[PDB]
C-alpha cells in the first residue's frame, strides 16, 4: 500500500515480505494469487540449489556457458525481462552467508550491477522470502526422562539464522499462521473434485463418503510437512485401485464407483460396479 | 571425565559435554551431599535457564544421599522466585534435603521412580561452646526444624503435627508409599 | 591418559576420545565401583542416546566390582524406562549390583564373555545408633533385600524361594552356568 | 566440573562457563569461606563490570559461611568505590563477614530470600605469644570491632550501641526479622 | 576457577581470563604470601607492561599477609628499575612485606583504602645449627633488618632511628594513620 | 529530517507541521550513543511515513491536503491529525 | 551437467522439444526413464562394538542434493532398489 | 582547493583521508554530501564483503586461464568507467 501512495523514496523497492513455518504454507498460493491480482509475472528462484560455488555464482553469473554473454546474471536478468515481476525466494537458510549479503545490498540501494555491466532496478519488484526453521526444532524431542514440547517462536529463529542488519532493513517480520484441520478437509475435497472433473470426461462417476475424506485427512496431512503429503496420499490411494479396473474390469464401461471405509478394520473398501 | 556429545545445528557441528548438552535442554542433575559449592552450581544453572527461556520449564533430578541444611535451602529459595516450574524427578535415592527439594517441585511436575527410596529425617546439627551461646543456638536451630515442617506441610498438605510426628525419627518410604503421602506423583511410564 | 581417535567424517575430521567415539555407537562402559557420581554419567549417556535414535538399541559393557545399591537402582530404573533395548555384556567380573544390571537388560540381548565370572550376594549394610533407629534402619535393609529378589527373579525366572537361599551367601557362577541360571541368554565365544 | 553454556551473537557462538555467562549479565556469585584469593576474584569481577557499563547495576549472590575479616574488607571498599549499585542477594547462610557484605550493598536494592538466614557475630581470633604481643593484637581486633560495628550501623542505620550489644553475642535473624533491623530493604516476593 | 571475559576488537571477539583482561589495562594483582614463584610472576608482568607502554603507569594491588623477604626484594628491585611509575594500592591488609612493597611505590601515586590495615614489623627469619653457623646467619639477618629499615625510611621519609623504634615490635597501623606516617600519599575516596 | 519529509509531501501537495516538542521526543528515541544517528532514519520512516501514506491514497489527505503531528504525554506515543 | 535437467524439465512439462530445425517431437508416446548411482553410497563399515548394529542411510539424501527440487517434484516416483537377498540370489544362479 | 590550484600531488590521488569516529556521526555522509555538491559520481565498495583472501581477486580480476579472467576487476572497471569520482571505502578495518 505504501508504494501505491508514492510517499516513499523512488529507489526503495515496492515491498518487502517474509514467510515462516512448514513447507507448503501457501507460499505458492498467496504469491501466485498476489501476482495475478497485481498483473505481474510470477518469477520464482529457489535458494535450495544455491549451496555450492558454481551454483551460488548463478545469481550474477552465467552457469549455462562462459562463452554466453547475453544471459549474464540469471536472477538479475529475470528482473530485466519483467520489471514488475515478483521475486519468490525459498529455503534461504540453506544458502551461504556470503550470498545473503548481496541481498542486503539491493535492499538498501534498490539497484544491482551485473558482472557484464548491466544495471537492474529493484524499485518495481517486491521481494518475498520463505523460511522453514520451525519444523526442524519442533520435531526434535527434549533430552529428558520426560519429554517436553520443543516448539519455538518463529521470530526467534529468524533472528539467529539471519544477521541483525537484515531485520533492520526489512520493514517487518511476517509469520504465517499454521494450517488448520478444516482447511485440510477442504483441500481433500478439492483434490477429489479435481479427480472428479477428470473422470467425468471419460464418463466415470466417483462418489466419496464424508467419512472417507476425514480418514485420509488424519494420516495424510502432517504438521511438519503441512499439506504436501496429503496431496501425494490422495493420488496413490485413489488413482491406483481404479487404474487397474479402468484398463480391464468392471470400470471399463459405465464407470460406477463408490468409496467407503470399514470401521472394524480401519481400511478403505472400494466397490466396483460394471454398470 | 565426561564424554563429548555432538549436536547438529544449521550453522554447523558443535561439541558439548554430556552434562552441558543436558543443561541445554533445561536438565539439571543433583548428585552427592548438598553443599555450598555444589548448590551454587545448581543455582547458577537455574538462573541461566530462566534468562534463556522463562516460558519453558526446568527439570531437577535428585540422587543425593543427604546434605547441608543451609545449602539445600538455597536451591529451594531459587525455585520460588524463578518463573519456570522446577520439575523434581527423583532418581535412585532421596534424603532430608533431597526429599525437601523433591517435594518442593511444582505440583504435577514432581515425580519419582519405582525403586527410588525417599528418606525423611529431622535436621541434625552439633555445636559446642559457652552455655549462653549453646542456649541461643539451640532455640534457633530448633526453629529451622519447625520451619521445615511448615514448608513441608504446604507441599505435602498434611498438618504440621502429622509431619512432625512422622519426621521425629528417621522414616523410609517406598515409591508407592511416597506418592500416597503427597511427596511425589507417579510417572506416566508410557511410550 | 585416554587416547584420542579420529573419525573420518565427510564434512571434516572430528577428534574424539576412545570412550566418546564408542559412545557415538551407543556403547557405554560401566567400569569401576558403583557410585552416585558414576551412575549419573550412565543415566546421562542413556538419555542422550535414546533422544538421538530411540529405534536403535543401546549396549552396556559391565566390568564393575559392585558398589552402593542405591546408585545402581538409578541405572536399573532408567534401563527399562528408555525405549532402546539396553543390551548388557558382562566383561571380566559381575558383582551383586553388576549382576543385577546384567539381568536388567532386554531379554534376548544379554550376553557374557566365555571366561567372564559372575557373583551374586545379598546387599551388605550396617547402621549405628539408638536401638529404635537401628530397627527402622535394619527393616529397610530387609525390605530392600526382598525387592532385589523380586526384580532379579522376574528377569532371571528363578523362583523366589530359591533366590533367597542362593542369595544368602556369595555364589560364583561361571559364564556357562550363568546361561543355565538365566542371567544371560548366551555367550559370545567368537564372532 | 562446571557446565559450559553457549552464547548467541551475530558473529557466532561463543562457549562460556555457567559462572562466566552470568557475569555477562552483571551477576556475581559469592560462595565458600572468604579468602584472599577468593576476595580478589570478586574484586576483579566488580571492577570489570564497572568499566563495561557504569550505568547498569551489578548483582551479588552471597552464601558465605564467614572467613578472614581483612579479605572481606577489600570487597566492601571495592563495592563502595564502584559507581554501579550492588544488589546484594542473600541466597544462603550469611555469617558476620557475609552479612556485612549484604549490609554494605547499596540502599534501596538490598534483598534477602524468604527462607535464607543471616547470622551476625563479633570478629573472633586467637593469638599466642608474649604478653606484650597479645596486647598489641588485642588492640587491633578491638579497634576493628568498633570499625565493623560503626560501618554496619551506618549502612543499617541502627544505633551503634544497640548493634554492638547484638554483635557481641552470637545471634541468628530470619529474613522477615532482618527487614526490621534494616540489614535488607525487603524480601523477594517472587 | 577464574571466569572468562570477552573484549571486542575490530577483527573479532577475544577471550581472556579475568586476571589477563585486567593485566591488559596495566593492573597487576598481588595476593597471598610472597614467594619466589608468585614474585617471578609479578616481575614478569611488570617487564611485559614496560615494553608495551613505558609512559603509562603500572597498578599493583597488594593484598598479601606477608612472605619471605628474599622474594620481595626481587619485586622491589624490579619496581624501582622499571621506568614506569608503579602505583601500589593496599587492598584489605598489608603486612611487613606488603607494606614495604606498598611504600616502594613512586611518590605521588601511593594509596590505601579507608578500611585497609597496614602492619610493619622486623624480619622473623631464624636459623638453627652449630654456634658458628648461627653466628654467621645471625649477622646476615641484622643486615636485612637494617637494609629494610633504611629502605622504608627513604620512601616513608622518617629517620632511621624512628623506623627502628616502630619495628622493634609489631605495630598495627590504620589506613588514615598511614597518610600521617607517610607510607601512602593519600587515601582513595569513593564516588 | 522533518524538512525532507515536508519537502517530499509538498511535491505531493500535502503540508505537514510538526510540534517542536515532538521533534525533541523523536531525537531521543531515534538517536543512540553507540549507533549515533543511524536509527533516526528508520524511526522517521516507520513512525511518520507509513501512517501518512495510508491517508494519502485514501482519507483526509487526498481530500484537503493537510496533516499534523502531535505527541501524547500519557501514552508517550506520537499522534497524527489528518485533515 | 545440470543444463540437461532443464531440457528434461521442459520435455516433461511441455511434452515437446524444438531443435535447430524447429521440428516438434512427440514425447507423450515415449516413456522417459533414468538411472542414477547416488544410492550406491552406503555405510559398509560396521559399528564399533562387540555386537554389530545395522545402519540405515538417510532416504534420498544424495538424490535430493544432487538434483534440483522443482525437477525432482515433477518426477512421478523416485523408485528405489533394495539389496538382493540371499534367497533371491539363488534364483539368479539358475538364470 | 590545492588540487585545482595546481599544488596537488602529481601522481598520488587528490586526497587520502581516514575518518576514525563513532558510527553514525556523519563520516559516511560527508562523502555522499560532497559528491552531490561537486556533481561527480560516487564509487562505494563494501569492504565487509571483502573479508577473505579470495575476495581481493574480485577487485583486480582473476589471472589468465581462469574462470574470472573474462570478468574485469570491480575496482578497475569502476574507476576506468568513472575517472573523476569520489571513492568511498566503509569498514576498511574489517578488510
Ligand atoms: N551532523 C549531522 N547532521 C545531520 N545528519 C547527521 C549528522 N551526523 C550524522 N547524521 C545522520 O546520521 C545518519 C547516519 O550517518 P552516517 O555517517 O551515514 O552513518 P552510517 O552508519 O553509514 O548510517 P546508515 O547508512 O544510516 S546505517 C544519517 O541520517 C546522517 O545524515
Amino acid at each position: 500500500k505504501m508504494a501505491r501512495a508514492g510517499l516513499g523514496h523512488e529507489h526503495k523497492p515496492v515491498g518487502s515480505f517474509l514467510f515462516a513455518g512448514p513447507t507448503g504454507v501457501g507460499k505458492t498460493e498467496v504469491t501466485v494469487q498476489l501476482s495475478k491480482a497485481l498483473g505481474i509475472e510470477l518469477l520464482r528462484f529457489d535458494m535450495s540449489e544455491y549451496m555450492e560455488r558454481h551454483t551460488v555464482s548463478r545469481l550474477i553469473g552465467a552457469p549455462p556457458g562462459y562463452v554466453g554473454f547475453d544471459q549474464g546474471g540469471l536472477l538479475t536478468d529475470a528482473v530485466i525481462k519483467h520489471p514488475h515481476a515478483v521475486l519468490l525466494l525459498d529455503e534461504i537458510e540453506k544458502a551461504h552467508p556470503d550470498v545473503f549479503n548481496i541481498l542486503l545490498q539491493v535492499m538498501d540501494n534498490g539497484t544491482l550491477t551485473d558482472n557484464n555491466g548491466r544495471k537492474a532496478d529493484f524499485r518495481n519488484v517486491v521481494l518475498v522470502m520463505t523460511t522453514n526453521a520451525g519444523v526442524r526444532e519442533t520435531e526434535r524431542k527434549s533430552i529428558g526422562l520426560i519429554h517436553q514440547d520443543n516448539s519455538t517462536d518463529a521470530m526467534e529463529e529468524i533472528k539467529k539464522i539471519f544477521t541483525p542488519e537484515f531485520r533492520n532493513r526489512l520493514d517487518n517480520i511476517i509469520w504465517f499462521d499454521h494450517l488448520s484441520t478444516d482447511v485440510i478437509h477442504q483441500v481433500v475435497d478439492k483434490f477429489i473434485v479435481e479427480l472428479q472433473v477428470q473422470l467425468d470426461q471419460k464418463g466415470v462417476s466417483l462418489e466419496v463418503s464424508q467419512e472417507a475424506r476425514n480418514w485420509l485427512a488424519e494420516k495424510g496431512y502432517d504438521r511438519a510437512m503441512g499439506a504436501r503429503p496429503m496431496a501425494r496420499v490422495i493420488q496413490d490411494n485413489l488413482k491406483k485401485p481404479l487404474a487397474n479396473e479402468l484398463l480391464f474390469g468392471s470400470l471399463v464401461d459405465g464407470g460406477q464407483v463408490t468409496v467407503a471405509l470399514d470401521k472394524e478394520k480401519n481400511e478403505l473398501t472400494y466397490g466396483f460396479q460394471s454398470a | 571425565l565426561v564424554p563429548m556429545v555432538i549436536e547438529q545445528t544449521s550453522r554447523g557441528e558443535r561439541s558439548f559435554d554430556i552434562y552441558s548438552r543436558l543443561l541445554k535442554e533445561r536438565v539439571i542433575f543433583l548428585t552427592g551431599q548438598v553443599e555450598d559449592h555444589m548448590a551454587n552450581l545448581i543455582v547458577a544453572q537455574m538462573l541461566f535457564l530462566e534468562a534463556e527461556n522463562p516460558e519453558k520449564d526446568i527439570y531437577l533430578y535428585i540422587n543425593s544421599p543427604g546434605g547441608v541444611i543451609t545449602a539445600g535451602m538455597s536451591i529451594y529459595d531459587t525455585m520460588q522466585f524463578i518463573k519456570p516450574d522446577v520439575s523434581t524427578i527423583c532418581m535412585g535415592q532421596a534424603a532430608s534435603m533431597g526429599a525437601f527439594l523433591l517435594t518442593a517441585g511444582a505440583k504435577g511436575k514432581r515425580f519419582c521412580l519405582p525403586n527410588s527410596r525417599v528418606m525423611i529425617h529431622q535436621p541434625l546439627g552439633g555445636y559446642q561452646g559457652q552455655a549462653t551461646d549453646i542456649e541461643i543456638h539451640a532455640r534457633e536451630i530448633l526453629k529451622v526444624k519447625g520451619r521445615m515442617n511448615e514448608l513441608m506441610a504446604l507441599h505435602t498438605g498434611q498438618s504440621l503435627e502429622q509431619i512432625e510426628r512422622d519426621t521425629e525419627r528417621d522414616r523410609f518410604l517406598s515409591a508407592p508409599e511416597a506418592v500416597e503421602y503427597g511427596l511425589v506423583d507417579s510417572i506416566l511410564t508410557h511410550r
